[PDB]
Parts: C-alpha cells; sequence; structure tokens
C-alpha cells in the first residue's frame, strides 16, 4: 500500500515537469498510474516510482526461513495421519456420490442447448492426495525407522 | 516332412512314428508327447495298434505311469518296441518322491513304480537309498517333514512396504 511522492514546484509547472529520455521506464512508471484520491490532490506533487532495493542473502535468510519457518518446515520431523482420514475419506467420497449424481444428468441430458450441469465436482485431485501421502507414511514405517 | 505325395505307406513307417512317441516319454518332453498324438490323428483313430501302446501309456502317464506300469510293461511282449519298452524301464516316473517315505510311510511298493517297487529289499533300497535317498536331494526321507516345508512369514510387509514405495510413487509420477 505504500507508495512515495515528490512535490512539483509552481514555476516548475511552465516547464515540462518530468523530461523522459527512456520510454520503458516511463512505461513502468505508468503501470502504477494514479489513484482517485492521490488524483483530487495530486496537483503540485509528482509520483515517483518505488521498487524494492535489490535482496540477496537478505532474500535467501527469509527464503531459508519461509518454508522451512514462515511454512512448517521441522524437515527432521516435518512428516490425524491415520486417525481423522477415515472420517475425511469417507466424507469426501459422500460429497462425491451425491455430486456424480450431476454428471449422470448431463450424459442422459440429449443438450441439445447447452445448459450447465454442476460437473467439475473433482475432489478427485484431493482424495488422490491425502490417500498417496498417508500411504507414503508406509517409508517412515520401514526405512525411516528400521 | 517332405511333401512327397508320391512317398509310399510304410510299414516301418508307422511303428517308428510310434516309437518316437514313446521316445518323447522318455527324454520327459510331455508337451511335445501330446504333440505327437496329435502329428498322427489319423494313426490315432482306433487302429495303429503300435501307436496305441504309447497313447495308451500317456492315459497311463497322467493317471500316474506307476499305478499302471506293470499292466503297460506286459501290455505287448514284442509290439516291435522290445528295446522301446526297455527304455520304457528306464523312464519309469519317480516324481512321486515328493512324499513321505522310509519309516514315516516305511513301504511305497503299493503304487507298484519299480523305483519304490518291492516292501524294504536290498534291490528296493537300491532305488530308495540312491544317493543316500531316492533323487538324493533335500532331507533324508526317513527323518523328512513330508517334504522341503519351506512355509512363510509376514515379514514380507517389509518388502511389501519396498514394494509399496516403487507403486506408490508411480501413481504420484504419473500426476
Amino acid at each position: 500500500v505504500i507508495d512515495a511522492f515528490r512535490l512539483i514546484n509552481a514555476n516548475m509547472m511552465v516547464l515540462g515537469h518530468e523530461p523522459r529520455q527512456t520510454t520503458s521506464n516511463l512505461g513502468h512508471l505508468n503501470k502504477p498510474s494514479i489513484q482517485a484520491l492521490i488524483h483530487g490532490l495530486n496537483r503540485h506533487y509528482y509520483s515517483i516510482t518505488i521498487n524494492y532495493r535489490k535482496n540477496e542473502l537478505e532474500q535467501k535468510m527469509l527464503l531459508n526461513l519461509h518454508k522451512k519457518s514462515w511454512m512448517e518446515g521441522l524437515t527432521l520431523q516435518d512428516y490425524v495421519v491415520k486417525e481423522m482420514l477415515e472420517l475425511a475419506k469417507n466424507y469426501n467420497k459422500a460429497v462425491e456420490e451425491e455430486d456424480k449424481m450431476t454428471p449422470e444428468q448431463l450424459a442422459i441430458k440429449n443438450v441439445g442447448k447447452q445448459d450447465p450441469k454442476r460437473h467439475l465436482e473433482e475432489h478427485v485431485d484431493v482424495l488422490m492426495t491425502s490417500n498417496i501421502v498417508q500411504c507414503l507414511a508406509a517409508m517412515l514405517d520401514t526405512v525411516v525407522f528400521k | 516332412f517332405d511333401y512327397k505325395e508320391q512317398l509310399p505307406e510304410s510299414a516301418y513307417m508307422h511303428q517308428l512314428l510310434g516309437l518316437n512317441l514313446l521316445f518323447l516319454l522318455s527324454q520327459n518332453r510331455v508337451a511335445e508327447f501330446h504333440t505327437e498324438l496329435e502329428r498322427l490323428p489319423a494313426k490315432d483313430i482306433q487302429t495303429n495298434v503300435y501307436i496305441k501302446h504309447p497313447v495308451s501309456l500317456e492315459q497311463y502317464l497322467m493317471e500316474g505311469s506307476y499305478n499302471k506300469v506293470f499292466l503297460a510293461k506286459g501290455n505287448i511282449p514284442a509290439e516291435s518296441y522290445t528295446f522301446f519298452i526297455d527304455i520304457l524301464l528306464d523312464t519309469i516316473r519317480d516324481e512321486i518322491a515328493g512324499c513321505i517315505e522310509k519309516a514315516y510311510e516305511k513301504i511305497l511298493f503299493t503304487e507298484a513304480t519299480r523305483i519304490l517297487f518291492f516292501n524294504t529289499p536290498k534291490k528296493m533300497t537300491d532305488y530308495a537309498k540312491k544317493r543316500g535317498w531316492v533323487l538324493g536331494p533335500n532331507n533324508y526321507y526317513s527323518f523328512a517333514s513330508q517334504q522341503q516345508k519351506p512355509e512363510d512369514t509376514t515379514i514380507p510387509s517389509t518388502e511389501l512396504a519396498k514394494q509399496v514405495i516403487e507403486y506408490a510413487r508411480q501413481l504420484e509420477m504419473i500426476v
């Protein structure tokens, strides 16, 4: 939300406020454009482009401290898993059994005139990810430990 | 094999094809033995008694040549198979060996196969105790636990876990 502004002199108003030797930078400046409230008081000031300063190791430490730290990255113990999973897998499948009736309706429907049929119920990816990751606990069972 | 339509019927050819059928039993080519039964469909029909003796022997062989081997040996004193019947005695089946025997069964002479024929005499002992025990590999038949008795375990679950890695990773690999 932060923005940077520099005033333009009234004496400078007769002269062009910002002569541009580079078209591409003006185009990058053009992308933010103006805010409606800023437009109300824009006169006597000129918006100046703000960009993040180069971040390298600084980016790297936050990057290291994002998935590993800001997001859950215990890593030594990063890998519920078999306790409530049976409830979640039964519930999503039940939703699919009701949801799949809409695709059954589309195939039976002549659909000479195109109509929405509530297809793309999906949840197939959600079931696939949950069942496979829990099945991958076999690696913990016989490889990570003994 | 030669097309030779002009080839005349040969008395030697009919019996020797039957001898070949018996020879296939001698080398234990069972798939070929049926291939030979197929090879002469017109000969097999009902006649060709020389061809008939090996086909009857084949019925006995799936039945277990051991039970009817005495009948097969005396079926023909001479059918031009006199050398071949000696080979048939050589090809006496000992596949019944995978069973309890010696003390635990003691006598297998009831089946009548030559190898297990004779209740306990040295002639029976020579076949029975050949290489220590018949064929000679595996545990001694007298103290044998019926057979190899290999058994199975549920330790394989760790091996199945290794199998799980391959199959599960593939389902994810497809994406």
